């Protein structure tokens, strides 16, 4: 269970990763984070970028463990191209509402994971021929974890885990319809 | 900052 996109998204990730490592957080911050500025706004790459950041090795290695169990599950079952999009939309989304919430310093996969989350769950529930499904220990864990950033125990980005969530169950559920 |  590895398809091209899930191991080029990991590669991404631990290569913005190394990079913030040499050069520091603030550094590449500046360039991959959501735009600050209005006047920055054309700079269409910081809408996807913020997703590639990372600020702890735990943290890289916590989302892409989840990245590759859920995005290889999705990439396997329906396609390279249904995750790709899974990908943009739910990145876009939760760097949208993750704005709103607290502003553009923010990173990470998250968003895209509990956008997989709720994909996942929804679509091996109302179409269990696709092939996929998530455990309900994994969404025992998925809702203790939303919940925990909700209460402060740590400090993470909550409009990400909301909005990418919401985008998960939504896709999942056009596609449950469609199937 | 924020971890997602």
């Amino acid at each position: 269970r590895a398809g091209p996109v899930t191991w080029v998204m990991m590669i991404a990730c631990v290569v913005v990763f190394i990079a913030m490592q040499i050069l520091g957080d603030q550094e590449v911050m500046l360039w991959l984070a959501w735009p600050f500025d209005p006047t920055l706004k054309f700079e269409f790459w910081r809408y996807f970028t913020h997703a590639l950041m990372h600020f702890s090795l735990m943290h890289i290695l916590f989302n892409l463990l989840w990245w590759w169990y859920l995005g290889g599950a999705v990439e396997k079952r329906l396609g390279s191209g249904k995750l790709i999009v899974i990908t943009l939309i739910s990145a876009l989304l939760s760097g949208y509402v993750q704005q709103k919430f607290s502003g553009p310093w923010f990173g990470g996969l998250s968003g895209v994971v509990f956008a997989l989350m709720g994909y996942v769950w929804l679509r091996g529930e109302r179409d269990p021929q696709s092939g996929i499904y998530l455990q309900r220990g994994l969404i025992i864990f998925a809702l203790i974890w939303i919940v925990a950033g909700w209460f402060d125990l740590m400090s993470m980005a909550n409009g990400a885990h909301i909005a990418g969530l919401a985008v998960g169950l939504a896709m999942a559920f056009v596609d449950s319809l469609n199937a | 900052v924020r971890m997602a």
